[PDB]
Parts: structure tokens; C-alpha cells; sequence
């Protein structure tokens, strides 16, 4: 079978001071122990299996994160915000946050506005839809890449016919 | 030679012990194949691997292939991300070295890069083996240097208070036997510059600090923009086939 | 080997202060430098093999009584282990210590008036290492910090460009600038795995081997022999 | 006969030894990295009222707080590049900076201080020696685009030969009516308004008919390996204002009117790889010089 | 007056375990993923199992 | 060099290697040709359609060429009459000096 | 390029990166400095002790240089006395033509 | 005015223009991954009592399995590789080998084919023209090891131009009296034995007093990019093997004692850059050449 | 197009529309008038300061 992913796995946390002055953007991908005194190669090979099965990229798979959208209240909006990844309103609080402790203005709606249309979904030429999300970017060099060597299998159902045509009898 | 042959024989042990442990890697197609004769299952796989040992055959890379190596090569060349590096950097509080400043941290264990010169000299660097065998110790700690020909694991616990930046246990332990680093673990908090009671006890209570290349997991707030990535999905109207087979028996 | 053993600025001022004159210099008459002869090293050749004999060979030589003759005398103690024979200091002189003799006034010695290039060259700079060059030039700025001679140790050091390099960045004066130098000075020490007995060509090599290879007999059996000789004793 | 050359490419004065092992290098690419922020944060701080952002990059630059009471002068890197872009222009200029200074400031930021990733283009014409007969007149006017004069008064046709420089890519000749050109003992072509040549190729003749003056236009580009981050119109524009500061007024030296005349010039002189990798890093030097000075101005 | 300094818990650089230890590989930050030193029965006096 | 490794990919169709020059996939090969055809009609065309169409579905962008201008400063002086006795010349595409 | 970065990790202490340069690590850096002293005695001989040693144990050899022997084919010719009227003329190293 | 030149130097014949793309490359590397394995197994298979590892090492090769009866030349990758040696030497010379055959050839193992991954040193020495006085008579003799031979009969000393082009790295020169060299309009130092040049320096001139004939030693090293699987030693021996064969006797064409001699002299002539791109892959051609003809002589 | 829809709208204080001229709302017309009005002190300088 071919399952199906619905959700990407962005891996990502804000960390921020109590007062605001500070945060930071981290990505958690675990923790892994090495031994020293042998092959670090073969080390590799036995975790890269493990990080495939906790990103759920060891199986074929093909994402469906197209419908993970929402549509804003304005008129002249007409875009889809995407839910997946880190949202923009945990980053507008923690900025709103740090220009509290520099007596600065918060985020004015311009602003406000550029900055939670960040993640949208919109179509390609082909048919595809793209996601721009926040997420961590080993994370997104691995899930792009698995996707990229499972796509090379995914043929044509009229390209699949074509190559079995010779073998089929005639009874 | 005869270490040869011992270290063949112990290694295919080895192999075969673990590849029938849990559920076998070999089909029982195969092992009905390799038993016609009599022997057991676990005997014919050990000869067959004996006999492939030098071949030629061409092997075809499958997609599950590419995406182990592709994971396996970013472990080595990104270690940061994964909890371990390859080296790290010991030295007294007194000496001040250049750090990492962006994630505004009280006593930074983080620098961009382990500094090539300390005040003008290049900081001297000792492997992890000869570092155990060390038997004056106290006094190559005193000026300071890098530890490195081996793999650290560190963990680090970012704390939203304001505290002394310091580690979980010792740095080192030191026995008749060898000495060794204990496990790292930092507690790193941020900085208030204008509490005098905590620029005190950090020049005061801790007396040596441990660093090591900043990780690039960590990302400051005021560059969020660099973590905007994109995804591609196929389109809904796909239809899979499961049993794409052409034909209808007879019946 | 006690003094070639200190690997820090600290450790090799400390000693310094700790050490008296007596220890820089040599009763032994020992034989004339910058002399051409012939040794034999049979792990190599049959044939006898040329040296030079220098003032850093790590072996006593006569030594003149003048003020270059004493301070010549300490640098080859700190860089080779042992001095030369200089003919009656006296009592006043030997009682004080090294750095008395380099950073002090109350010696009544008159250092000044002394070229730093021809002491280089007579214990031959071109044949000493980076950390005996390193030594050499720690002894020269106390020297000169100490008469008011800073700009005459600056020319010298402009004059030799591979020794500016290469220089010591502390300044006598200052405690700051001792505690935060990370110059590596130790020409001796207990090594990792070891090192075969085995001689060397050159006198100086083979000198050097036979300090780092007692260094760890001396390590482990120094406490109790010295101990016996300094209880019931006032030092100098 | 009469030789006339370039006036840019005479007598090109040595250039500074100093600062050009790797620990300098990534200085040199730090200050880059750390002025171009601080173009950055002082747009993003006019565009919103406060002046934090501005304060953070000029904390990481100067490594202290901006003050009111005081100057901005760009703290202790500002005066360690200063001084490093005056070593770099000639032997005869000090170096002051000590190392352990500029070790301290390259480890405020990861780069790689590789100055040979990337290309950039100069466009000055390297002519470097122009022979004509007698009864001949030659002049060459510029630097950017040469305009070589030429106006012979003897009744026979005068053969000119042209020797650009060895180390120039492609140079393109434009008259003001079509004349002839070729190389050394090759058969010659008819009239054409324009030629693309090889300066490699070898000397080029041009001969010029009796009666009226023919002026050709010359346009070279040069291909000299840069970093990535090299921008022409930033040099262009840091090396006016280090010309204008006095940063380049040393006793025994030449003035050159743009950074690519400065470029060539020393390419075309002995030991010339050796002295345009240090041009090179001066270049990037001079555009973190006129990003930081247009932040700060003194 | 008000007490803003008055001292803390202090960080030790060395554990120096005061009792003999057999001899071991490294553990802790450094894992040794090579087999454990092979204690070998040698050098006996009576002659035992010959 | 994560973000490189990526953006190189989907330039390249390839991944990065060392001991590999880089450089730049078929993509490069593309772009180099379509730039020998465009500047006269007598070089050759030898690109497939196919592969212009399966590159250009890596980004996605309009491929307008006319939404914007710009302005070029080449001074066309396509002729300068003169009478016998004059003499005339012309020099320069940016700035035309014209003696006469 | 697993091979490859084994080999490059042990010789230079670092990863291979794309965007970096390969220049062999410190021990690229010492093994020319040592080259230049050796050549001439006014070399300045500035990589230190510690660097020595620390490179040294990577691997496990004998530093035993007068265990094999080599030919070196080069002619010494000292003086060739000549007397007067007689023209000598020597010529090459690895083969010395004497011309009288 | 008498001008010597070096014999190797002269009319360098044009280079072929066929199999130099990236699957001709990939095809020569191909060639000599499977050539090294071929004497490697018969080497192997020499020393033990089995030809398992030849004839695994000969399928490879030649697509068949070896037959006592038959000779064994190599197969289709034998006759391939040496139609292309033929092409690259000369222009004129055929392109026999279809491309989809080269193609099937390469795919026999993975090899990535690029050719400028590593350098070598070369030790022709070019001389590209010595300028000699009237009453002075001037020879060059060898390529590896040039010796200038110089006769002055005439009053004075006489002043004897040196020009060894702008592509050798290092020129040393060896005399059997110390003499007087200079670079144009410098002075001239003390006579000495040894003179390490720079050819890019400029043209060197030499002081040849009246009388004690004066002979002139020359060594030169040039850098050239080559694959890393480039071995100079069984290059030679290919150069001089395929030579024999007759693979490169054709019509108008220059003949070298050595591919020494013969990549320096494709340097120096007109479109070098381009030439030496060929003569590269043709070494490493020859390279894989030498090895499959000696362990199958035919 | 709704990030240059936004951008219009603020820049022209009109909403954009399909059959319309776009040229720019009442902020072209003032740029215009006052690069009229620098250049030369002939110039009407029409636009008033509200």
C-alpha cells in the first residue's frame, strides 16, 4: 500500500525569556549516543532508521497537506493560510513580548497582517499545491528528499500498461 | 593466516546469530532451497554468504537505499543537530574567550568556532587517549585546551530565568586507572547585566568552563525568516490503483 | 629538569624565584666551546661524526668571569639544564636567586651596557628551538625592562624577524599579562606511550633525550632523596 | 619610432605584505558581514520609530553601547579597519594593528575567509605599449574606454602595431570609419567597423590611410577571482571615500581614478597574482569600509 | 546593609575517587564502544591446571 | 551546509558531492544553450522542448515580459551630414563627442 | 564520499564542507612549516613542540630512518685539473660530459 | 641578429576535436579503472594455482570469456580504445567508434571522468627563442635537459637575450663558469653557478665575456591538470608503445621523443588552454593503453 | 495577487479594479506635482499642505 501523510513534521519549539528580551527557535530532532573507538558510518546506518520511522519517512508515502488551510475574514484576503508548521501567532506573541521589555509599540496591523500570512498554500502550473511553512531545515531536507526517491516509483497507470503489454497471454 | 581465519569465522557467527534473532531477514522461499540437502536453515544461509564473499554482482540501488545514506551522511557532517560533537574546550574563568553573544546567555558555553589563538598562542590540543593517560594533569589544566580524537554527548536544558550558567556534574574525574570527562549537561540561563549578584558568583563560584561549538538547531528569534521552507504535495485528484493488474482469468 | 619541566610563564617565574644562583652554575671545569670535534655514534656509523660544542649543549663549559658571563651562564640553565663554570661568584651573589639577578637592583650588578646580539650569538640562537628561542627572549625583556633598555629590545627583535614572531606577550611590570599567557614552555615532560632508548646525532639532541627520558624516573623518586638532605638544613 | 601607452598602467607602487594569512582573511569577511547589518538595522530603524535595532547591530559591531554624549565613531573595529585598509595600499604604510586584536574580532561571526569562490569583471583596457612609424601621431585618452587617436601625414599607409596586455580576456576595437586589422604575418581583412580579439592572440597592425584622423574605441574585460560576497558598485564607491578621508596619503605611492584601474594596473606588473590577491582582499576591505561609514558618518 | 554577595554552591573541576579501580574504558561523555580490557588469570605461582 | 545542499538539488537535480566540480546540472546545460540560439539565428537550436518544459516546472512564476521598462542611455546618431569642406567624426556609444 | 570523509577527518581534524576550502587541516600547516626549515637554517621554525607531538599519535610508526637504503644518481666531480692550451668544459649532473 | 630556437617547439600539429565530451571522458577513465584490474589479476592469478581472478578480470574487459584456442586481444573495448588514441593525436585522423558503443563501454563501472581534479609536474624545458649578437654563435641541445652552448669571437662582451615563455613555473639555470644574468634594465649581480627564474618575469639577458666557451644548463617545471589516476611513468610508456604500433603514423603530423615533448609543445602554440584539454585525456588513454598491451601482447 | 492588491490599496488609497486605469490614486498625482515644483522655481506648486 501507499499511505497517505497528512501533517508535516516541522520538529520546532520557541524558547523565550520571562521577561521577554530573548527567545530563540529551536529544532528537536533527539538525542542519540555514539561510542568511540569504532566505525561512526555504521553507527549512522542503525539511527538513520530510526529518524526515518519518527519523521514517517521510512515507508512509501505521498503528502496530502493541501486541505490544511483556513481563509481570513477580510474581502480582499482570497488566501490560504496554512495550519501545518510553526504558526505566526506563537511568533507574533513572542515578538509582541520582547517589545514589551523595550517599551517599544507592538506590532502595528500592517505587520500584524504580513506577518500571519507568512504560511499559505497556493496551486503550481501542474496541479500540485505548496505548502510555505516554518520548520526546521533538517527536517525539511529529509522529508524532501525521501519524497523526491518514492515519487521515482509513482508512474502512470497508461506508462505502467505499456511496459507489461508483451507479457500478457492471449487466453 | 590463522587471525584471519579466526576473525572470519567469529564475524559470520556473529552475522548469522543476528540476522535469525527476531524475525529472520531471509525468507522461508529461501531456506526451503537451502535445506533440499538436509542441512538446517541456519547452516545453508552461512555457506551461501561464505561463497558471495568477492562477488561482482551488480546491485540496484533502491529508494530506500538513498534516503539511509542521505541520513547517514548529514549525522556525520551536522553533528550539532543530533546531540554530539568532536570536540570541546576546557578552561579556567579567568581567561576570556570569544563567544557566541546572539542568544543572549549568561556565561555562553557556545562559540561559533573554537578559537585557533588564545592571546596570541594557538591552543593546545590533546586527544581523547592521551588526555586518560595523563598523570600531570594539574598542570596542563591551568592554561587550558582542547579535547578532541573522540565523540562528546551533551545535552543542554534552556532555562527562562535568570541564573548561574553551570554544568549538572564535574568536568572531570580522576582515578588511578585513566582519567575520563563526566557526562555534560548545561544549564544555561539568560542574562541580566545589571544583577551583581549573579556577575559575582559566576566569576567567584565557578572556577572552569566547558565549551563547545554552538549547535545549529538553535536560531535567534530576529531570524525566523530563515526557518520558511517548502513543500510540495501531489493532487487531489489522484486515484491509486491497488491491483493494477490487466486481465480477468477465464473462468 | 626541574626547570626544563615547567610548561607555563608562572611556573618558569616561580622557580626562578625559588632557585638560587648556585643551581644556574657549574663547578665542573668541563672543555672550551665553539670547538670542531669528532664523537662517535656507533648506532649509526663507523666513521666518527662531526659536531660543534655550544654553549646550549646541556654540558658545563668555562665560562669568563664578567657580567655576560653570568647572565649567559642562567640562560643556558634555563634552556639547556645546566650552566657554565664561572671562577669564584662569591657568597653574595650565589645566595640570591635567578630573578633577583634578572628583575632586581639590590644585586649590585650592573647589567646594563649589554648587547643582546651578541649574547644571541654566542649561544647560538640559530641552533635552539621554539621553546628555548621562546625562553631566551623571556630572559632578554626582564633584562632590559629592568635597566630602562625596552627600545634597545625593541630593535633587537625587529632586526630578527623569525624571533618577533615568536615573541612572549607579557610585560614585566604587569601581573595581568603573566596569569593570561598561553605560551607553552615545557621542553621536557612525561609523554603519552613512550620513547625509545635510542641515542641521537647531534650533542644537543642527545642531551635533550637524556632529560626527557630520566624525567619520569626523576618524577617518581625526587621526593624522599631531597627531603633526607634539606631536613636539618637553612637554605641559601 | 614612437611608443605610447596607458597612463594607468605606469610604474604600479608595491603593495602592503601584511594581513593576509587566514586569521586576517576572516576578519576582513566579518567586518563585511557586520557592516552590511548595520545598513540593514539602521533602514528597518528608520522605518520604525525606535532605535533598537540599530543599537543591537552597532553593540555586535563596536562591542559597546551606542551613546548620546559620545561620537559613534564605530568602536575598536572600526579603527582596526582603518588601519588594515592603509597597510594593504602600500609596503611603505605601518601596521599597527597587533594579531591578537584582529583574532578577537574574527570570531564575532562564522565565515570562510576563502577569497577565490567566485569572479568579477574589470573593465579597464590594458594597453600596454603602442608602436607607430615616423610622420605619425598617437594619443590615448582613458581608462574605461580608451579612445586611441591617430593621424599620419606621410603619403604612404602607416602600419601600426597594437599590444594589449597578456592577462586581458577579450577586448573589442570600434572606429569611427571601418579600417583594417590583423595580427603578425596574416592576411589582412577588408574594412570593418568593428573586432573582438584575443589580447593572447599576439600584436595586432592597423593601417592607417593617408588623409584623415582615425580614432578606435577600445573596451576590455578581465576576469579576477573574487569572493561571493565582492560587490563592484560598494568597492567603487568605499574606495572614493578612502581616497577622499586620507587613508591612501603615503609619501612614494600612485593615484589611480577608480578601483579597477588599481586592480589592472598591479595585474600587469611583476609578481602580479601575487599582488592582485592582496587587491583583492583591500577590495572587500574598502566595501566594508563604505557600508560602516555611510551608517556611521565622522 | 542589604546582602547582595554573601557566597554559594561552588563548582569542583575534579571527582578524584580515593580508592583503587580496576581498570575500565571510557564512559560517561566519551562512550568506548570497544570490548571491555580482558582480565587475564596470568603469572600464577603454583602450578595449577597443568 | 544544509540550505546550500537543498537549493543546489533544485538547480541541479543532483546532490552535491565533494571531488565533484558542481556544475550546475542540466539546468546549466539548458541555460548555456538557449543563450547561444537567442543571440543569432545561425547557431543551433538543440534543446528538447521536453526538457525546457520540466525545468521551467521547478518555480513557479509568470514569465512576463513586458509588465516593466527600463532605460538604456546608447546615443543613435544615424547620420551627420557635412559639406565638402567640413570634416566630421564620431566617438563613443554612451556619451557620442562629435567633432567637427 | 564515505571513504573520502573518514580519510579527511582523521588527516585535518574537520569535516569536509562544500562551501569551505580543503586545505588539509593544522597538519597541512605543519608539514610546510617544517619543509622550510629544513631546507635553510634561517627558516623561522615557529610550529611548537605540543603541535609535534599531538600529530605524532594519530598513527603508530617507527620513526626509524636507517633501516633501507637508496642509489642517487648524481656525478661529484671535484676539480678536473687542467694545464695550459687544454680547454675543460664539465656539463650535467645526472650525466657529466667532460669536454677536452 | 641570430635566433635559436628549441626543436620540440616548432609547428605543434593540431589535436583532434572528437570524444572529448563527458561520456568520452567517463569511457577513458572506464578504460583505465578495467586496465589496472587486468594486471592486477594476472599478476594474482600468476602467483596461485587458479586463473579465477584472470578470466574474472578479462570478462570485464572484453565482454567474453577467455578461450585457450583463441588469442586474447582484449575484446571490443581493445579495439575501442584504440581508434580514439589515433583521434585525439590528430585532426585528420577518423572517428571510427560510434558514440553508442562508448556509451555502452562507460557503463561498465562508475567512474566520475573528470579530468582536472589533480596536477603534475612536466620537465620540458622551452626555449622559445635565444637572441644572439653578430660575431656570437649560440645552440640549444635536449628538451629534458637544454644546453645553450654560447661563443662570443668579438672584442667585447656581448649581450645574449633569454626567453623561455609565460608558462613554465621555475627555470633554473646551471653554467659551467659562474656568468652575469639580469632581467631587462636591472643591474647585474655578482657571477654566480645557479639562477632560479621566473619566466613570467620578463626577457633574461646574460653576459658572455670573449673566449672560455660558456655552456648554459636548463631545467623547467610546468603544472599541468590531470586526473588523479594519472601516473607519468606509465604514460611514457604508453606514449612510446602506441608510437611503435603505429597509432599515430598519419599524414602531416609532428612526432615527439615523449609526452613530455609533447604536451609542453600544445601548451606554447596558439590555443593552448583548449589543446592541453585533449592531450590530457589522450594521456590517460595512453595510460590504460600500456597496461591492457602488456598483460595481452599482440 | 492579493500581496500587490494590499500594496496598491495603501499606496493609492483606492482598491484596484479591472477596468480601471491604475495609475497610482492621489500619491502619483502629488509625487508629481512636487518634482515639478524642485526643479524650478517657475512652477505653479499647485498641491496644498493638507
Amino acid at each position: 500500500e501507499l499511505i497517505k501523510v497528512p501533517t508535516i513534521p516541522h520538529n520546532l519549539v520557541l524558547i523565550q525569556s520571562d521577561n521577554g528580551k530573548h527567545a530563540l527557535i529551536k529544532e528537536d530532532l533527539g538525542q542519540w549516543p555514539v561510542e568511540t573507538g569504532i566505525s561512526l558510518v555504521n553507527q549512522a546506518g542503525v539511527f538513520a532508521v530510526q529518524l526515518a520511522n519518527k519523521l514517517g519517512i521510512d515507508k512509501p508515502f505521498v503528502l496530502d497537506a493541501g486541505s490544511n488551510y483556513f481563509t481570513d475574514t477580510s474581502f480582499i484576503d482570497t488566501r490560504k493560510y496554512c495550519t501545518d508548521g510553526l504558526s505566526p501567532r506563537e511568533i507574533q506573541k513572542a515578538l509582541n513580548r520582547q517589545r514589551a521589555y523595550y517599551d517599544r509599540p507592538e506590532l502595528t496591523i500592517s505587520e500584524n497582517k504580513t506577518l500571519l500570512s507568512q504560511s499559505i498554500i497556493y496551486p503550481d502550473a501542474d496541479g500540485n499545491d505548496v505548502s510555505i511553512i516554518f520548520s526546521g531545515a533538517m527536517s525539511h531536507a529529509i522529508f524532501t528528499y525521501a519524497q523526491s526517491q518514492w515519487n521515482k516509483n509513482i508512474i502512470k497507470l497508461d506508462d505502467y500498461i505499456r511496459e507489461i503489454t508483451l507479457t500478457v497471454p492471449k487466453q | 593466516t590463522s587471525g584471519s581465519i579466526i576473525n572470519h569465522a567469529n564475524n559470520l557467527n556473529k552475522v548469522i546469530n543476528h540476522v535469525f534473532a527476531d524475525k529472520p531477514l531471509i525468507s522461508e522461499t529461501m531456506l526451503k532451497i537451502l535445506t533440499i540437502d538436509g542441512t538446517t536453515g541456519k547452516d545453508g544461509y552461512r555457506n551461501w554468504l561464505d561463497k558471495l564473499v568477492g562477488h561482482n554482482y551488480p546491485v540496484y540501488v533502491e529508494p530506500v537505499v538513498n534516503i539511509m545514506n542521505f541520513i547517514s551522511a548529514r549525522f556525520v557532517a551536522d553533528s550539532s543537530y543530533f546531540g554530539y560533537t568532536n570536540e570541546i574546550m576546557i578552561m579556567p574563568n579567568h581567561i576570556n574567550v570569544p563567544v557566541d553573544d546572539r542568544f543572549g546567555f549568561r556565561d555562553s558555553p557556545f562559540c561559533t568556532s573554537l578559537p585557533r589563538t588564545i592571546m596570541g598562542n594557538d591552543v593546545r590540543r590533546i586527544s581523547y587517549n592521551v588526555f586518560s593517560m595523563m598523570e600531570d594533569i594539574d598542570d596542563v589544566i591551568s592554561e587550558g585546551f582542547i579535547l578532541y580524537d573522540a565523540y562528546f554527548n551533551f545535552s543542554y536544558d534552556i532555562m527562562t530565568t535568570d541564573g548561574v550558567t553551570r554544568l549538572k556534574e564535574d568536568i572531570l574525574i580522576v582515578t588511578d586507572t585513566g582519567n575520563d570527562i563526566k557526562p555534560i549537561h548545561f544549564y544555561i540561563y539568560f542574562e541580566n547585566r545589571n544583577d551583581k549578584k549573579l556577575r559575582y558568583e559566576s566569576k567567584m563560584n565557578v572556577s572552569y568552563r566547558l565549551y563547545i561549538k554552538t549547535p545549529a538547531c538553535l536560531l535567534p528569534l530576529s531570524d525566523y525568516m530563515r526557518a520558511q521552507h517548502d513543500y510540495v504535495s501531489p493532487s487531489s485528484s489522484r486515484v491509486y490503483i491497488k491491483d493494477p493488474a490487466v486481465v480477468y482469468t477465464r473462468s | 629538569m626541574d626547570v626544563l619541566s615547567k610548561g607555563s610563564l608562572k611556573e618558569l617565574l616561580a622557580h626562578l624565584e625559588k632557585t638560587p644562583l648556585e643551581e644556574a652554575i657549574s663547578y665542573r671545569i668541563g672543555t672550551v666551546p665553539y670547538q670542531n670535534v669528532l664523537i662517535s655514534r656507533n648506532e649509526y656509523y663507523n666513521q666518527l661524526y662531526p659536531d660543534t660544542t655550544s654553549l646550549i649543549d646541556g654540558v658545563s663549559r668555562e665560562g669568563q668571569r664578567n657580567v655576560n658571563g653570568l647572565i649567559m651562564s642562567i640562560i643556558s640553565y634555563v634552556v639547556s639544564g645546566s650552566g657554565h663554570y664561572i671562577p669564584n661568584i662569591g657568597f653574595m651573589l650565589l645566595r640570591r636567586s635567578i630573578l633577583d639577578i634578572l628583575t632586581k637592583h639590590d644585586t649590585g650588578l650592573v647589567t646594563n651596557n649589554l648587547n643582546y646580539g651578541i649574547i644571541a650569538r654566542n649561544l647560538t640562537v640559530s641552533k635552539m628551538n621554539c621553546e628555548q628561542r621562546k625562553r631566551m627572549l623571556i630572559c632578554f625583556k626582564l633584562l632590559a625592562y629592568k635597566d630602562g633598555n625596552q627600545n634597545d629590545y625593541e630593535i633587537y627583535l625587529n632586526q630578527n624577524i623569525p624571533l618577533k614572531q615568536i615573541a612572549p606577550n607579557f610585560i614585566p611590570g604587569d601581573m595581568r599579562t603573566v596569569i593570561h599567557n598561553q605560551d607553552q614552555l615545557a621542553i621536557v615532560g612525561i609523554p603519552a606511550y613512550r620513547l625509545t632508548q635510542s641515542t641521537e646525532l647531534s650533542i644537543r639532541d642527545d642531551n635533550a633525550k637524556s632529560y626527557k627520558l630520566g624525567y619520569v624516573d626523576w618524577y617518581n623518586s625526587n621526593s624522599f632523596l631531597r627531603e633526607r638532605s634539606e631536613f636539618n638544613l637553612i637554605r641559601l | 619610432a614612437n611608443r605610447a601607452t596607458s597612463a594607468f598602467l605606469d610604474n604600479p607602487h608595491p603593495v602592503g605584505v601584511n594581513y593576509v594569512d587566514e586569521g586576517s582573511r576572516q576578519f576582513v569577511a566579518v567586518a563585511e558581514l557586520l557592516a552590511s547589518k548595520l545598513i540593514d538595522s539602521s533602514r528597518e530603524s528608520d522605518e520604525s520609530n525606535s532605535d533598537v535595532p540599530f543599537v543591537q547591530a552597532y553593540s555586535k559591531f563596536a562591542d559597546d553601547n551606542p551613546r548620546h554624549l559620545r561620537v559613534k565613531t564605530g568602536g575598536k573595529m572600526a579603527n582596526a579597519l582603518t588601519n588594515v585598509i592603509r597597510s594593504y595600499y602600500s609596503i611603505n604604510a605601518p601596521a599597527i594593528v597587533p594579531q591578537v586584536e584582529i583574532d578577537r574580532l574574527a570570531s564575532k561571526a562564522t565565515v570562510s575567509g576563502d577569497m577565490y569562490n567566485s569572479y568579477a569583471i574589470f573593465n579597464s583596457v590594458p594597453i600596454v605599449e603602442v608602436l607607430s612609424p615616423a610622420r605619425t601621431t598617437v594619443s590615448i585618452v582613458g581608462s574605461d574606454r580608451a579612445d586611441v587617436t591617430m593621424l599620419n601625414t606621410g603619403a604612404g599607409a602607416a602600419n601600426i602595431t597594437f599590444n594589449f596586455g597578456q592577462i586581458a580576456e577579450t577586448v573589442i576595437l570600434k572606429g569611427s570609419v571601418p579600417f583594417q586589422l590583423a595580427r603578425l604575418n596574416q592576411p589582412m581583412p577588408a574594412a570593418r567597423f568593428t573586432y573582438k580579439l584575443r589580447p593572447l592572440d599576439g600584436p595586432f597592425i592597423v593601417v592607417l590611410p593617408v588623409g584623415n584622423p582615425l580614432v578606435i574605441s577600445a573596451t576590455a574585460a578581465t576576469r579576477i577571482q573574487v569572493p561571493l560576497a565582492f560587490n563592484k558598485a560598494l568597492v567603487e564607491s568605499g574606495f572614493q571615500t578612502a581616497m577622499n578621508d586620507g587613508l591612501f596619503d603615503i609619501q612614494n605611492v600612485n593615484y589611480y581614478s577608480s578601483f579597477d584601474e588599481f586592480i589592472i594596473s598591479q595585474y600587469h606588473a611583476q609578481d602580479g597574482i601575487n599582488r592582485v590577491s592582496t587587491c583583492v582582499i583591500l577590495g572587500l576591505a574598502l566595501q566594508a569600509y563604505d557600508q560602516m561609514r555611510r551608517a556611521l558618518p565622522v | 546593609g542589604e546582602i547582595i554577595y554573601d557566597g554559594g554552591l561552588s563548582s569542583k573541576l575534579a571527582d578524584v575517587v580515593d580508592k583503587t579501580t580496576e581498570p575500565h574504558n571510557a564512559d560517561g561523555a566519551v562512550k568506548d564502544g570497544r570490548i571491555a580490557p580482558v582480565k587475564l588469570d596470568l603469572e600464577k605461582q603454583k602450578l595449577d591446571k597443568l
